[PDB]
C-alpha cells in the first residue's frame, strides 16, 4: 500500500486492506490447529 | 503428502512450477506474500 | 499527472497510471524479441 499508492483511489485503497484483516482472521483458526496438533506430530516422527 | 515430506529425508532438490509472474501491477508483491507464508510453514522444505 | 494534475478526479487519476503498468508489461515481451533476435539481423545486414 506504500510503495504503489497511485495505483487506487480511495476505492478500493480501502478494500486492499480490507482483505488484510480478512486474511488475518483466518489465520488464527488454522495456526491454532497447527501448533496445537501438528507440534506433537512432528515431535514424534522425528524419532523413528 | 506435505507435512510427510517434512520429514522425509531429502535426497533429490525440489523445483516449483514455472508461472507467469506478473510484474509492474501490484499484484506481483502478493505472489512474494505467498512463498513468504509457505516458508514460514514449512522451514524444512525451503531449506533446499 | 504533475503537469496537468488538476484535470483528473481521483479517477481515473489512478486509471492514468494503470495504464502505465500495462504498457510496461507489455513492452518486455517484445524487447526481448528485437535484443535477442533483431540484434544479429542487423549485425549481418550492415555487412552486405
Amino acid at each position: 500500500l506504500r510503495a504503489f499508492a497511485s495505483s487506487f483511489a480511495q476505492r478500493p485503497r480501502a478494500g486492499v486492506t480490507q482483505l488484510k484483516s480478512l486474511l488475518t482472521q483466518l489465520a488464527d483458526p488454522l495456526c491454532l490447529a497447527l501448533d496445537g496438533h501438528v507440534y506433537h506430530l512432528y515431535n514424534v516422527m522425528a524419532n523413528m | 503428502d506435505y507435512f510427510s515430506l517434512e520429514m522425509t529425508p531429502i535426497i533429490m532438490r525440489p523445483k516449483l512450477y514455472d508461472f507467469d509472474m506478473k510484474r509492474g501491477e501490484p499484484v506481483s508483491l502478493l505472489y512474494i506474500l505467498e512463498l513468504i507464508l509457505f516458508s514460514i510453514m514449512f522451514p524444512n522444505v525451503t531449506q533446499h
